[PDB]
């Protein structure tokens, strides 16, 4: 069905009467299911509300207030789920539909509203309203809310059409036999759990039904009390993961369904992203990025900071600005990619009268630590003298040099007090030349093989007038013994280009915690990967043979099939929509509980229950 | 170079009074002197030409006299509209030159300022700077003292003030003082106070917020 | 009726030139000289020069080497140009005509041209509310350059109790000005108050509602 969000403006007016109307129409035209709230306010006399005929569900609340329109044709609204209230505990609230002009809302023909899952109903000050007072809300509303109800009726603007003789107890929503109240709760047999399509015992609805039914199956409900999966009404969308007794791990349920409103879809509707818990949402959170898996778009929490690209210096907000300076630096917060160039000039640190920009507090440069990519060039003419390396760009992975300074340099580092370039993440310089001049204390630039970094031919390096390669060697400012001959960005073992031995995270080390360290590790392609926490460390032998709890030599706590687990599976969903319960034996091996062990079993059989 | 020296710098008089402006030339120049009125934000307006000749369109209450070195502009019964700068100009020696002007102030009874303090707007605080404003409205005479106090600590060097011209209707002044602090500094203290000293106040008046 | 109307810049960069056009009406340029005289706060009025009826010019001694005055009788225009400007050429510039032929009693003046000499950049103001707790309220017009800023209240409908203060120069090199108005405290709930700020040099127009 066709869905729409609805609104939550409560009694707020949006512009003039016409503008407000236009936005209401724009919102609900062709809507069948309102996932949020249906709010109808300030609709003046003679305005056409006929599109409302399409609505059949309001997941949230229905508020009908301050209207002058004579008729509000919510003829096909079957249910208001009341997942949200308006004031107090009202799911439906129809208030003050009149004006100075003594003309108000006359007809509210909700002849199909048979169910209000949650909440009460409020009716106040509707001098023109007709017929609704006949309605037996006991059939509509859940007994739990009958107490919080607020129904006040008083006709004083006009005479009302009478109900059809065919209506039960003379209860109707308006004129005609079609507007008679259909009763599906109060008239049911005592045997009936909920709704019914007649007084007889045969004519009885499946418990999962709301409003009514055509037959006695869970597929014949008019509306589903909880969820609708294709044609059947279910308690909850079939879970995406199920416990597979064969593999002992959680597998993707082939019959898996996402939740969308009160529906169970096999694939989210267009422009909807699946969350980390199976629900369909218009857009991913702050801590997450969007991706595509098996054709269905999904939200995945961002590994580091979420990719945020911003304009470079001279572009966007920074247009006509000469450098990263005290004013603009604020805008670089959380930036991961810089679309264009970065200029860091002396004018930043001196402050600039002409542009009325104050001196930059060097600490602010930490804002740039999130930058991993610069499409244009990186130009550094000034740096805090007490900082020995270019720390702010320590996470900078790539400079593309799509645009270059003087159409020539993609990396320019000139006359700074720095001792090392500390560009530990710089893995690639796609285009442009690299010039390093005038840094009296700069010591490692040379050791680097810049041809590795370069992506194009013609790129040259110009490293001149820095600290003496001889004086560098002489004062021990050289590459760490853990570095590969490929050079380094500074003295630290993390500044190496590549390791002589192995690496743990970003750091080069001489050995992995293969046999002795506390977080035991294995080696893969010269990388130290920690062992699964459930693997028990092995004295004088390797602890694990790979990533995962199956590649363990020995388990630390319990074993489920081939896996090592901190605890046995308990209360996890499985096929046949049954809960899975296991117990641990003397050898700490997990085994299924007796099917009768509803809350679990400490041991085998009925005994351990 | 021939100097024209005007006195007083400020001439304070009461309405209806006879008022005279003095303009003295370093050299004798006969009657080659002209007088101008300049109201605030206006162009100079020629009042008198050649020491004593009336100018068409100029109120009769304006007249001039003098010959030699000492010249005088007189308003025989001063009116509120006469508040202005008044300048002399010499006509006699190349290049023509102007005096530094006399500003006319009108006396009235002492009037105490009505004082208001305004905290920085939340909007401004977003920019990282807080301007706090103290207003002294409709007082007389112009001499007034604004002192800013922060948690009983008196501020210096971090305030600016300005004063309106004399009002055309009631002859009072108003003064605006702005204390400007960084947001962090703003948030570091508690008591923000403006203390006013003026002839019309029996004791200094302090307005404040936290 | 004799009138002189000036046109010309506001901000001139140092060492660059300043040009003002004085368009006259109500007389003939072939019959009268047009003088240019300026006014600096700390210089009072200073005569700069004159282009006479016959097309000849005279320039005051300090400006003889950097001043140019030309004219077009047919177009009733006088062109003032001054070269090599410095900070202490900041002033209001007037053209003027005398009452009688050949003389120096300036009976007629242009409306003046405010010339700022500064190498800085133009910046539009930010505007913040000053709200009440008879009550006073206002607008803070902060950090703009150069002068002037014009302010009205409720589009000019409220000119009673309004005081717009002289701008002050902030060390940032930017001006700041406040404008306030006093009204009965009983009006704070019922009447809406909007300050209209216009900074013409930057084409910045702002309307700000001020309320508790
Ligand atoms: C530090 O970091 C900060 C933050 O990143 C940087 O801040 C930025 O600085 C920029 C550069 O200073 C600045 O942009 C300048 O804006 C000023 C003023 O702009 C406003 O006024 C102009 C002029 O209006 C009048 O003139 C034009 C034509 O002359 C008429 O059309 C108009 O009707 C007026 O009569 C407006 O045009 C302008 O509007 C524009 O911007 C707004 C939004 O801001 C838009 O809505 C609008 O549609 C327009 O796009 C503003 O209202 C400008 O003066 C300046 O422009 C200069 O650039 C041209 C070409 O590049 C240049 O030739 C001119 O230079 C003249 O002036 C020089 C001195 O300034 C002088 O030396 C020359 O001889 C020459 O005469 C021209 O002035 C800039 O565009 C940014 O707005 C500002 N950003 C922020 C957020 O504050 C800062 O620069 C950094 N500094 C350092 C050192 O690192
Ligand atoms: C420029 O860098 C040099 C070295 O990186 C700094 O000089 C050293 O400062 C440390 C303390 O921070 C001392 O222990 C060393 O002995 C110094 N080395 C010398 C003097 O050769 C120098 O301070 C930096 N300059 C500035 C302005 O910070
Ligand atoms: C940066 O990201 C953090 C994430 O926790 C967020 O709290 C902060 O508001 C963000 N700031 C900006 C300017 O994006
Ligand atoms: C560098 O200098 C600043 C300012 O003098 C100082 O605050 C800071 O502690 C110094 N050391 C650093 C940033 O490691
Ligand atoms: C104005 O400044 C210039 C220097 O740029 C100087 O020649 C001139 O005498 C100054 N005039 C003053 C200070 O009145």
């Amino acid at each position: 069905k066709k869905v729409c969000q609805g609104t939550s403006n409560k009694l707020t007016q949006l512009g003039t009467f016409e503008d407000h109307f236009l936005s209401l129409q724009r919102m609900f035209n062709n809507c069948e299911v309102v996932l949020g709230n249906l709010e109808i306010t300030y609709v003046q006399r003679n305005y056409d509300l006929s599109f409302l005929k399409t609505i059949q569900e309001v997941a949230g609340y229905v508020l009908i207030a301050l209207n002058t329109v004579e008729r509000i044709p919510l003829e096909n609204l079957q249910i208001i789920r009341g997942n949200m209230y308006y004031e107090n505990s009202y799911a439906l609230a129809v208030l003050s539909n009149y004006d100075a002009n003594k003309t108000g809302l006359k007809e509210l023909p909700m002849r199909n509203l048979q169910e209000i899952l949650h909440g009460a109903v409020r009716f106040s000050n509707n001098p023109a309203l007709c017929n609704v007072e006949s309605i037996q809300w006991r059939d509509i509303v859940s007994s739990d809310f009958l107490s919080n109800m607020s129904m006040d009726f008083q006709n004083h603007l006009g005479s009302c059409q009478k109900c059809d003789p065919s209506c039960p107890n003379g209860s109707c929503w308006g004129a005609g036999e079609e507007n008679c109240q259909k009763l599906t709760k109060i008239i049911c047999a005592q045997q009936c759990s909920g709704r019914c399509r007649g007084k007889s015992p045969s004519d009885c609805c499946h418990n999962q039904c709301a409003a009514g039914c055509t037959g006695p199956r869970e597929s014949d409900c008019l509306v589903c009390r909880k969820f609708r999966d294709e044609a059947t009404c279910k308690d909850t969308c079939p879970p995406l993961m199920l416990y597979n007794p064969t593999t002992y791990q959680m597998d993707v349920n082939p019959e898996g369904k996402y939740s969308f409103g009160a529906t169970c879809v096999k694939k989210c509707p267009r422009n909807y992203v699946v969350t980390d818990h199976g629900s369909c949402v218009r857009a991913c959170g702050a801590d997450s990025y969007e991706m595509e898996e098996d054709g269905v778009r999904k939200c995945k929490k961002c590994e580091g900071p979420c990719r945020k690209v911003c304009n470079g210096i001279g572009i966007g907000e920074f247009k006509d600005s000469l450098s990263i300076n005290a004013t603009n630096i604020k805008h670089f917060k959380n930036c991961t990619s810089i679309s264009g160039d970065l200029h860091i000039l002396p004018v930043a640190f001196r402050g600039d009268s002409f542009t009325h920009t104050p001196p930059l507090d060097p600490q602010e440069l930490d804002i740039l630590k999130t930058v991993k990519e610069i499409t244009g060039f990186l130009l550094i003419q000034a740096w805090p003298e007490n900082r020995t390396d270019l720390h702010a760009f320590e996470n900078l992975e790539i400079i593309r040099g799509r645009t270059k300074q003087h159409g020539q340099f993609s990396l320019a580092v000139v006359s700074l007090n720095i001792t090392s370039l500390g560009l530990r993440s710089l893995k690639e310089i796609s285009d442009g030349d690299v010039i390093i001049s005038g840094n009296k204390n700069l010591c490692y630039a040379n050791t680097i093989n810049w041809k590795k970094l370069f992506g194009t031919s013609g790129q040259k390096t110009k490293i001149i007038s820095n600290r003496g390669e001889n004086s560098c060697k002489a004062t021990g400012q050289v590459c760490h013994a853990l570095c590969s001959p490929e050079g380094c960005w500074g003295p630290e073992p993390r500044d190496c280009v590549s390791c002589r031995n192995v690496s743990r995270g970003r750091e080069c080390v001489d050995k992995c915690k293969l046999l002795e360290g506390e977080p035991r590790e294995f080696v893969e392609n010269s990388e130290c990967i920690q062992c699964h926490p459930e693997c028990l460390p092995q004295a004088m032998n390797i602890t694990c043979t790979g990533r995962g709890p199956d590649n363990c030599i020995q388990c630390a706590h319990y074993i489920d099939g081939p896996h090592c687990v901190k605890t046995c599976p308990a209360g996890v969903m499985g096929e046949n929509n049954t809960l899975v319960w296991k117990y641990a034996d003397a050898g700490h091996v997990c085994h299924l509980c007796h099917p009768n062990c509803t809350y679990g079993c400490t041991g085998p059989g009925l005994r351990g229950c | 170079d021939i100097l024209l020296t005007q006195s007083p710098v400020i001439l304070s008089v009461s309405p209806g009074e006879r008022v005279s402006f003095s303009c003295r030339a370093s050299q004798s120049i006969g009657t080659n002197i002209h007088w101008y009125q300049q109201r605030t934000n206006g162009s100079p307006r020629l009042l008198i030409k050649y020491a004593d000749e009336s100018i068409d369109g100029i109120p009769s209450r304006f007249s001039g006299s003098g010959s030699g070195t000492d010249f005088t502009l007189s308003i025989n019964s001063v009116e509120s509209e006469d508040i202005a700068d008044y300048y002399c100009q010499q006509n006699n020696n190349w290049p023509t030159t102007f005096g530094a002007g006399t500003k006319l102030e009108l006396k009235r009874t002492v009037a105490a300022p009505s004082v208001f303090i305004f905290p920085p707007s939340d909007e401004q605080l977003k920019s990282g700077t807080a301007s706090v404003v103290c207003l002294l409205n409709n007082f007389y005479p112009r001499e007034a003292k604004v002192q800013w106090k922060v948690d009983n600590a008196l501020q210096s060097g971090n305030s600016q003030e300005s004063v309106t011209e004399q009002d055309s209707k009631d002859s009072t002044y108003s003064l605006s003082s702005t204390l400007t602090l960084s947001k962090a500094d703003y948030e570091k203290h508690k008591v923000y106070a403006c203390e006013v000293t003026h002839q019309g106040l029996s004791s200094p008046v302090t307005k404040s917020f936290n | 009726q004799v009138q002189l109307k000036q046109s010309g810049p506001g901000l001139v960069q140092p060492s660059q030139s300043l040009s003002i056009t004085c368009t006259v009406s109500g007389f003939d340029l072939t019959d009268y000289g047009v003088h240019w005289v300026r006014q600096s706060p700390g210089k009072g009025l200073e005569w700069l020069g004159v282009i006479w009826s016959g097309g000849n010019t005279d320039y005051n001694t300090p400006f003889t080497s950097r001043l140019s005055i030309n004219k077009d009788n047919s177009k009733s225009q006088v062109f003032f140009k001054m070269n090599s400007l410095q900070s202490n050429d900041t002033a209001i510039y007037y053209c003027a005509r005398a009452l009688t032929y050949y003389d120096y009693e300036f009976a007629y003046w242009g409306q003046g041209t405010l010339v700022t000499v500064s190498a800085a950049s133009t910046k539009g103001p930010s505007v913040f509310p000053l709200a009440p707790s008879t009550a006073a309220l206002g607008c803070l017009v902060k950090d703009y350059f150069p002068e002037p800023v014009t302010v009205s209240w409720n589009s000019g409908a409220l000119t009673s109790g309004v005081h717009t203060f002289p701008a002050v120069l902030q060390s940032s090199g930017l001006y700041s000005l406040s404008s306030v108005v006093t009204v009965p405290s009983s009006s704070l709930g019922t009447q809406t108050y909007i300050c209209n700020v216009n900074h013409k040099p930057s084409n910045t127009k702002v309307d700000k509602k001020v309320e508790p």
